């Protein structure tokens, strides 16, 4: 989840570490 | 006395569907029905007060909406907090209304987040949730018998909020929760051919219950290129999760609803691909105060607001508002019958939550979390007329499934494919 | 909850003048006010409710107005029996009332008459002593009194009672008292109060002698 | 419109207070009941209020825990109930009507009040005063009354023969949980010896008749 | 005139590198500075209002520093901001700074999502940034010949903002921009048992160049877990990014480090097992002014607020605070000297953004994109004591790299192991 | 930017009278305020270069005071100089300036008069008719008039023009022009205005013929 | 310290102009120089100030599209020229200083001020008044001067023979882009025929002289 752009509210935790870029 | 209602809504720009323009007549409605009641408030007015949650491009932003409110809560100090419906808009004004104990409603804001009471106490969700949708996935599931794998993939695009992202993580965390099986997930780019021959390639290979979140031309792609690709009926199904039904209308219930047709020469093999597709919509009202409620709401709006609306499931959404207006407004007499002010935001908050409530939506039942639950429906395509039509649909209060008019589903070979195939992976 | 403070703490004028009090809100309130008036031993009285309206048997002279965070009441046409506590209380939830404001008449600077009693001996044969020198008819109330024994400081054993103002001559009385042991009577001579006021050009000195008495 | 309270006693700490206001010349029912507390110095200060027709009540933050309040509609009553005394509970205490209730119009002001009702919370005990005369060593004299409980004392000069110029101070609470004023009458210096002085005493609590003379 | 800062840090808890009690003698000491330097501002006085950035249980939170700001904003309207240090509480003040075209200064924030001038305009960070960590990385792949593949692996730990996430997904974001190369990555917890053993089956598989985001307890267990596996020095590699200097106590000047004992019966294991892991950490300043600097910091911060500071790379971290308020006045006076107003924003900040300024760290440089380079460390250690020692520095003005008195960086083979065996991963 | 009220907008007093005149600023400045004076036909001219200071050559009796974000100038004894516009300027940011307030001396109620012109044969020869009614000698300057023509009401084809208050009556002047085409004057009869003043108990027409003028 | 001003000069829009303010008897590089600009009828509106030792220049948002000042420190004088001119920019210009330079004071107020000089924007000629005498139908005696350009008028009427109790309103624009006012003052009716009334206009941009009899 290394995607960036992300900063906007980062308290959420949430999953999902395949951007598949 | 003056009750002051405070909305932070998108005043100008019109796409999105909490929209003033769509939003101002349900409240101008709710009010007149409040005026015209004995039993609702009595010798009380209502003011309302308007706040814009859009930047100088007229998008939902997250640093002007809490500005808004913050000027609004200083200015007029409300007792209540409408909006917003954007999801980073909508988050800041629910810590800030938190700390500041003043209770918020909001009809939109789906994203998981908001589920947690503790950081987000005061707020309550009348509109659409994804919860819901993970518990009609799961009793799809137990009904079925899939009880294996299951795979989610969705597309990703620049101009909207990450929509189909905050649908999946909602989707995946309420499945792991209920049915706790293995379940994988994938994001792929919009508009890719190279991205779409890698995810084909892959897809055999990691399971045969697929959901896809993605635009209705990225899906009848998808489903054509499967077509040649060699995946077939009798082993892979599709269900395509989209709530307010782009594909289709969903605003009327008679119709033909054809969704693979668009006059590009390939419209027998988009028929022949969609034999293994099913979508998954919101339930459309039939009470004939629905209707009457959208009949009026159109008036309304092309009288004072110059805006033409459109039939479709997207007209849910400010009537629920209004529903939910209602509720606020029966608490606070509630309040006033057992010997409280009108800044007692957390008896209102308990005295709404865990009630039932009667409005042109139908019956609607709010549980002890503050997230109102909804109904699902899910189509299926004609085996002889080759259209769509409803042939299930849920109730998530008693959370049952019920068939329309004794159709069923329809399976090439009869029967659900199993998870697993008995080769294997 | 919400703080309501009272502009000004006091203020005086005469008769058939036109005075006005302000009442500061933390918030805002659109009209939630209420407006009070109590005279000492008695109990308060309704002037003026939702900040605009005027309650009736009270006379057309007070007026209300403002809203949002600033208000006022305005008195039109003094009359002797309008000299009271006022008090603004909001309404809008959790009611809570101000620290109240004076208002009294204006009269001219006099001097006070310093009056001096030594103590008592039968008391002295109790254990205690006591020392007692009063003001009377000095105005205004404002005034200092410091105690001396045999030109030193005195401090923490002092207490002053003032009285209310009066409607003949609107003065002040005003009595300062000393409290010492028995042993710590005889021990010293000289016993003096000091009085600064602004009646008076220069401190007065009231002094006496424990042998000569 | 009439509202009658009733109490002078005074409670030891940790004890409970009953308070209790009739109300005559109207419904009972219709309007709420606000009660109010007064301190000697700080000023007025809102305790709570009671709905009777619903049966709801309402109290402050720094009250809650230790206020009861109860009603009989049959005789037109309210009973408020107080424990945990402290020494800064004593103050004056008023129940008062305002605002109907048909409509839950709570914030209008209050246009009744009672004749209040006065609770003195201390360690101490009934007292004898003590008069000493106070003469110089125009001409001042006067009494000083001390070591008295409790309020009030009511002190007059020649049986209320002499009036002009007597000048009665306020009572102030010494260090040892008693009262202390004193009583000064000015006189033309011309006046010392041609006519006799003497100032009476009353305390009712203590029945205590003292005719000191000067 | 009267010039107004604004600071919004935590006032109580004293366990941020960025605290109150460790930044107001700091603030101090350049407030005394610049009244003492008749260049800087003549004639003008600076003031300080303080603000609170943490709730009621006493940590950084990203709901009360916002509040906190607006309520400074609206009750003094001051000309600059200062803080806050976590990346959740500072974006939103970075947001409504730039919204209202107020400037802001900071050391901390080094999340990659402030890189972005377009959202977070007028905003400075005078501190350590985490591209210049993949700035040093690109570098050494460079000089050591790796161009094929990394593996990244960092621990998640609840209690922290996600200290190894940022710094994780920047330097991955600036190795990908700058190196164009395949590199992986993968998240664990250290809590768990089964992760470690997981994590040492999946790692021959991944790749032979690891960068590790963990503990230092962490970082040993996996070494001696690595070590008993099979795993050797010939054919891996490990770098840990230890930016703060924990594993190694304090990171001051030259003394024998022993990070691979603390007597529990198994320190020989340990040892054996370092024999293939370096630490980068950061440059500490060599000139005595940073040593007196520390000194009358450490006495005014115990006499005046109770507290007792130790040695350390932290104390990097309020002193280019310091410096960075220097600069600052600098610009302002600039704005002064060619006919503008204090309350531009624009000018300030474009004026601080590509200059050269001398501190008690430095001579430090601001590129255009307002980020400070810094410099950075790597340690080995010595093969006849076993002791970690400094043997490299990267200077990211020039991006150079300088050994220190012709130490050699050995390997336990000879040099440095490929970054692909010619076998494969299969 | 900042934008700055000025209160009250305008105001009546007497020689020797108390005056206080409050100056609100929509963002909060320390001490950035400064006092301007303007009379007509002449530059303004400084009075406080900051929140509490005396310009040189300024009398003693103008007095400022306040912070944050309200300010007050205080006049203690209005002299018959003192009457001009007074502007508040913030110079904490860009300078901007506030509305201005207009200071006027107290005089008792009088009451207009009313006079009206036919228009003149040269105009008629110009091509061009012009009728003025104008209102002398009255106070206060707030007024009403109104055009009447055959019980027809006519609006934006008219003006209005008013002098200064005179140092020696202290009255207005309040003039109105009708001017109108060659072609419509013919088709109408009576002209006529009606004036509504607060002195006056009830409004006042004045009226006149085409055809006898 | 002395701040001397000149020019009136009106002409149509499009075009550019010049004012220039001298600053002797002082140091002009040691304070600010502030043009201010005030309209006729609004107010007080700042423009912009320049720095003369450090050669600042600061303007205003909405004009820093065309406007240019400089300045000339060997004659101690400033120039401001301003462009592209509206209908919008009749106005009344004001040069001041204010705030020492050695010290950035820039919050101080303006000291000292200019005359100031007025600017007219209008496409027009310069053609002579119209002068209508007024006669009664207690009555209306003067003259109204119609279609005039441009500003200003001289005395109303007998060049100063009646002075006392006189009235003139001042000019208002009209559509056509002239200006045109009026002076009615009345006598007592009995000395109507009596005294001769004629009124004078004189036009010095015009050169013409109207006398008309009333
Ligand atoms: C000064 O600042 C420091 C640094 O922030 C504070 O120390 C932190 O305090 C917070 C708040 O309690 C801690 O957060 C909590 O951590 C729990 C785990 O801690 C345990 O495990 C760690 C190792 O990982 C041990 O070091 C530690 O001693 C504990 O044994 C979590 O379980 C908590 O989560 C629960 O609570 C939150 C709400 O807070 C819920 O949302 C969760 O769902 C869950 O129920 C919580 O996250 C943090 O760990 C502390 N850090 C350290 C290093 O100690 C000081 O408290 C602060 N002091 C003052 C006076 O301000
Ligand atoms: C999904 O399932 C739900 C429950 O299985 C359905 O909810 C039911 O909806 C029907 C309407 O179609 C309700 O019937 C009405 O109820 C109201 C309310 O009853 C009130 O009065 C009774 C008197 O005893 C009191 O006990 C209640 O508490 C209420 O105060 C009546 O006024 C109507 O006359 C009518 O009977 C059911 O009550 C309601 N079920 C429950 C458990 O409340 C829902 O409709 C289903 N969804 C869909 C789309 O059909
Ligand atoms: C109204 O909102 C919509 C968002 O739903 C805006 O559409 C986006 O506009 C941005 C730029 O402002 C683009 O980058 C996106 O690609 C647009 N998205 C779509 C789906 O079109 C729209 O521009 C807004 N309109 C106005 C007038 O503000
Ligand atoms: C990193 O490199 C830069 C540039 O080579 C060094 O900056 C120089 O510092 C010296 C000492 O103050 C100056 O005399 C030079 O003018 C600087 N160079 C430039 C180009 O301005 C910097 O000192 C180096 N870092 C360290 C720690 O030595
Ligand atoms: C409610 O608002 C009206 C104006 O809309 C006002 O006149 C009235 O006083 C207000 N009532 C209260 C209780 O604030
Ligand atoms: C600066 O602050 C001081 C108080 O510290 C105050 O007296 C002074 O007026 C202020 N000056 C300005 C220009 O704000």
């Amino acid at each position: 989840c290394f995607g960036g752009r992300m900063d906007r509210i980062g308290a959420q935790s949430g999953l999902g570490c395949n951007s598949f870029r | 006395g003056n009750l002051t209602v405070a909305v932070v809504l998108p005043l100008a720009n019109t796409s999105y569907p909490w929209s003033w323009a769509r939003v101002g007549p349900a409240v101008e409605l709710a009010l007149a029905q409040v005026k015209a009641r004995p039993d609702l408030l009595p010798g009380w007015t209502v003011r309302t007060v308007l706040g814009s949650s859009e930047n100088a491009l007229g998008v939902c932003s997250d640093t002007a909406a809490p500005l808004a409110a913050v000027d609004l809560k200083w200015e007029h100090n409300p007792a209540v907090f409408l909006g917003p419906g954007c999801v980073y808009a909508a988050a800041p004004v629910g810590r800030f209304t938190a700390h500041w104990r003043v209770p918020l409603l909001t009809a939109g804001a789906p994203a998981l987040g908001f589920g947690v009471k503790d950081e987000y106490a005061l707020t309550t969700r009348a509109g659409p949730s994804y919860a819901k949708l993970g518990d009609f996935v799961a009793a799809l599931h137990r009904r079925l018998g899939w009880e294996r794998q299951a795979l989610m993939l969705y597309a990703y695009r620049p101009g909207d909020e990450e929509h189909c992202f905050f649908l999946v993580e909602g989707l995946f965390m309420r499945v792991r929760d209920r049915l706790n099986i293995t379940v994988d997930h994938l994001e792929f780019a919009e508009d890719d051919l190279s991205h779409y021959t890698r995810l084909l390639r892959t897809m055999p290979r990691k399971g045969r219950v697929i959901y896809i979140c993605s635009s209705p031309d990225a899906f009848r792609t998808l489903m054509l290129l499967a077509l040649e690709a060699g995946l077939c009926g009798e082993d892979y199904v599709f269900f395509h999760l989209d709530i307010f039904g782009q594909s289709l209308q969903g605003g009327q219930g008679p119709a033909p609803r054809r969704p693979w047709e668009r006059g590009d020469g390939q419209d027998v093999s988009a028929r022949q691909a969609f034999q293994a597709a099913k979508i998954i919509t919101y339930k459309d009202p039939d009470n004939p105060e629905y209707l009457e409620f959208l009949k009026q709401l159109k008036h309304l709006a092309y009288e004072q607001f110059n805006f033409t609306m459109e039939d479709g499931l997207v007209n849910t959404i400010p009537a629920s508002f209004h529903d939910g207006l209602l509720l606020y407004i029966q608490a606070v007499t509630e309040t006033l019958a057992h010997g409280g002010t009108v800044t007692d935001g957390e008896n209102i908050t308990q005295r709404m939550w865990n009630r039932s409530f009667q409005g042109v939506t139908g019956y609607l039942k709010i549980d002890s979390s503050g997230d109102r639950e909804t109904d699902f429906s899910l189509w299926d395509m004609d085996p002889e007329n080759g259209a769509f039509r409803v042939v299930l649909n849920y109730n998530g209060t008693s959370q049952e499934l019920v068939a329309v008019s004794g159709r069923k589903l329809n399976w090439p070979l009869g029967y659900p494919p199993p998870d697993i195939p008995k080769c294997g992976f | 909850n919400i703080q309501m403070t009272q502009s000004p703490s006091s203020l005086s004028a005469s008769v058939g003048d036109r005075v006005t009090i302000t009442c500061r809100a933390s918030q805002s309130i659109d009209s939630y006010l209420n407006w009070y008036q109590q005279k000492p031993g008695k109990a308060p009285k309704l002037l003026i409710y939702v900040a605009s309206s005027l309650q009736s048997g009270v006379p057309s002279r007070f007026s209300g107005s403002g809203s949002g965070k600033d208000f006022t009441l305005t008195i039109s046409s003094l009359q002797p029996e309008d000299f009271a506590t006022y008090y603004c209380q909001q309404s809008y939830s959790i009611p809570t009332f101000g620290q109240g404001t004076r208002l009294e008449i204006k009269r001219t600077v006099a001097a006070p008459s310093v009056f001096i009693f030594p103590p008592s001996d039968e008391q002295l044969k109790s254990g205690t002593a006591s020392v007692v020198c009063l003001l009377n008819n000095f105005y205004p109330r404002e005034a200092k009194v410091q105690w001396k024994v045999d030109n030193a400081l005195q401090s923490g054993n002092s207490q002053e009672s003032v009285t209310e103002q009066d409607s003949k001559d609107s003065t002040y009385s005003l009595s300062s008292t000393l409290t010492l042991s028995k042993a710590d009577y005889e021990k010293h001579k000289v016993y003096a109060c000091e009085v600064t006021h602004q009646g008076l050009s220069s401190p007065v000195t009231k002094s006496f002698n424990r042998g000569e008495c | 419109v009439q509202l009658v309270q009733s109490g002078a006693e005074v409670k030891k700490p940790g004890a409970s207070v009953t308070v209790s206001c009739k109300a005559s010349g109207y419904t009972f029912t219709d309007y709420y009941m606000h009660w109010v507390r007064q301190a000697p110095g700080q000023g007025l200060e809102w305790m709570g209020w009671i709905k009777p027709n619903s049966g709801g009540t309402n109290s402050a933050q720094r009250f809650q825990g230790r206020i009861t309040m109860t009603w009989d509609t049959s005789i037109s009553t309210a009973y408020m109930e107080l424990s945990r005394l402290r020494s800064d509970d004593t103050a004056v205490y008023y129940c008062s009507r305002g605002g109907p209730v048909m409509n839950y119009y709570y914030y209008y002001g209050m246009d009744v009040w009672g004749q209040g009702t006065t609770v003195t919370v201390s360690s101490a005990s009934t007292k004898g005063p003590s008069v000493f005369p106070l003469a110089p060593c125009t001409a001042a004299l006067g009494c000083l009354v001390k070591d008295y409980f409790p309020e009030p004392v009511t002190v007059s000069w020649n049986s209320g023969a002499l009036t002009s110029g007597v000048h009665t101070f306020p009572a102030v609470l010494q260090s040892s949980g008693l009262y202390s004023l004193s009583s000064v009458v000015t006189v033309p210096s011309s006046s010392l010896g041609t006519k006799t002085y003497t100032c009476n005493v009353d305390h009712k609590p203590s029945n205590t008749k003292v005719d000191k003379r000067v």
